């Protein structure tokens, strides 16, 4: 359906408010978008790994 | 490779422990501790932001990319289409899994050595008056308390004040 | 980078050594040595079983790719396709080889790192009554036999139960 | 990750050493010193040469590349030919970035672990006649000349000949 907010990227599924570098949802855009992959998960790590103590 | 501090020769982490990513824990005559070191945990703050950064930077956005129409007698040029638009997508989706896939043990063993190095500057600091017993820990021949604490953390330890002290109740031990 | 260990301060590798990648070379009382230390070796095998798998299974397979046919007036078209086709190409031939060479000097550099890990840990749980004497060789001041040898290759050594005897030969050859 | 001696346990460079990247300083009875070590440059030298002539010959040369022209009725060819120019264009200056930011990390902590492995040879061919001092310094408790100052150089530094003077003069010191 059609409404009246207002956004910077559009999809046919719907519109998408993010700033990550890569995308998931439909490789057809209009506007400014995040780059399609066919991927599922891009976790990052930032940090150690988690030892707890015993 | 693997430095080894983090799950080798230091057991595992301390929950108790908040402000920081590396510290210490002192027990002098009147305290036990778990205070950060707030020098090295902010130059790992500074490398792994500057890090992130980057490769958000390096992928462009893309702009509007719409499919066309092809009639029955146009199979060839649409064929040629769908092979362009899969190939790049193939290339990209390669490129995104390999660089987390790398950077990931990148940053794990930059962990790994800013803990052995900052294990290393504390026995180099401690040269003669320390006896190491185990996991990282120290003992201090001399007696302390908060300001040679405080002295060891900051990297300003002056040896030659206790050197002769401890001297005395090293060779009260053997 | 180099970790030191291969063909660094311990020299050329075991010929005789053969169910292992790291072991172990020992002379008490009544024999020689050659016993591989199967709780490292088995982290490595691992590791390099799981990095295989990752970089076969990263690469998709390719279906079917036949050439196409244009006449004499559709040479433009022609020409983009073999454009496509060889841009592809270079592409992937450059990924190829580019993630061989980079993921060789990691693994040798993992390998180098296991080898100094296995000898720094050995080193610390035998702290004072040792005598290192080069190329990563360890010379026990006390008497050892076949259950002190297992006792090291498990990683339980029990220091005080010998602290004291080493002591004393210790101050016979000082 | 980052292996500890450059800006690390060593402060700051040497103006004064020219002839090579790793050297040594000595003070015997007659001199000061600024001589490098010629062995372990060589290695440095051969690798980094090895290193940026394969990423030279890993990128082929183009040959030649000349625009097309459409009239107003293949507006649809024209667009999936400019689609084709600009990713093949995204893809290869993605490559190039990429491939110089990791190499630069690679080679600071290839200089780095090779300054930290020329300084453990020396640690080790000095195993009680040294008393290390600070930033990388040793201070030879019997007398040394150039011979033996080449002798450490070298590799070849024959400890037995000196082991009982300086243990004299260590107990002088205790
Ligand atoms: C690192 O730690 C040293 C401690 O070894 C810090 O220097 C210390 O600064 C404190 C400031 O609280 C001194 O404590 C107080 O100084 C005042 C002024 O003289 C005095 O009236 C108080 O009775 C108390 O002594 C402390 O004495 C001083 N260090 C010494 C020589 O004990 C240092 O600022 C810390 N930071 C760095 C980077 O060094
Ligand atoms: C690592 O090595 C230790 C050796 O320090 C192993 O513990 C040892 O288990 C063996 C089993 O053969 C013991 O030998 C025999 O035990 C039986 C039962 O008491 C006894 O009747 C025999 O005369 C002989 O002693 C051995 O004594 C025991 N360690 C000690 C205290 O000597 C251990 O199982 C190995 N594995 C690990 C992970 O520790
Ligand atoms: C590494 O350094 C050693 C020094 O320990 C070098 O061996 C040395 O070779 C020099 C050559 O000038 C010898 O000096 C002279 O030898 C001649 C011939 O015997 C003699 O007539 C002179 O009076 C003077 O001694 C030096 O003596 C010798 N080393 C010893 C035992 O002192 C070696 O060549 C250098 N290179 C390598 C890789 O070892
Ligand atoms: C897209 O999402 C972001 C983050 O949720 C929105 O930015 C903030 O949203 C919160 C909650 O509405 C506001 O309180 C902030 O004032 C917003 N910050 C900014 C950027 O001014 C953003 O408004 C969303 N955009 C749309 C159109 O939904």
């Amino acid at each position: 359906p059609v409404h009246n907010c207002d956004t910077r990227c559009q999809t046919p599924h719907g519109a998408l408010n993010s700033s990550l570098p890569f995308q998931n949802v439909h490789p057809i855009t209009i506007g400014e978008c995040p780059k399609y992959v066919k991927s599922t998960k891009l976790r990052m790590a930032t940090g150690l790994r988690n030892v707890p103590s015993i | 490779g693997l430095f080894g501090a983090i799950a080798g020769f230091i057991e595992g982490g301390w929950t108790g422990m908040i402000d920081g990513w590396y510290g210490y824990h002192h027990q002098n005559e009147q305290g036990s501790g778990y205070a950060a070191d707030q020098k090295s945990t902010q130059n790992a703050i500074d490398g792994i932001t500057s890090k992130v950064n980057s490769v958000i930077e390096k992928m462009n956005t893309q702009f509007t990319a719409v499919g066309k129409e092809f009639n029955n007698l146009e199979r060839r040029i649409e064929n040629l289409n769908k092979k362009v638009d899969d190939g790049f997508l193939d290339v990209w989706t390669y490129n995104a899994e390999l660089l987390v896939l790398l950077e990931n043990e990148r940053t794990l063993d930059f962990h790994d050595s800013n803990v052995r190095n900052l294990y290393e500057k504390v026995k180099s600091q401690l040269r003669n008056n320390a006896k190491e017993i185990g996991n990282g820990c120290f003992e201090f021949y001399h007696k302390c308390d908060d300001e040679c604490m405080e002295s060891v953390k900051n990297g300003t330890y002056d040896y030659p004040k206790y050197s002769e002290e401890s001297k005395l109740n090293r060779e009260e031990i053997d």
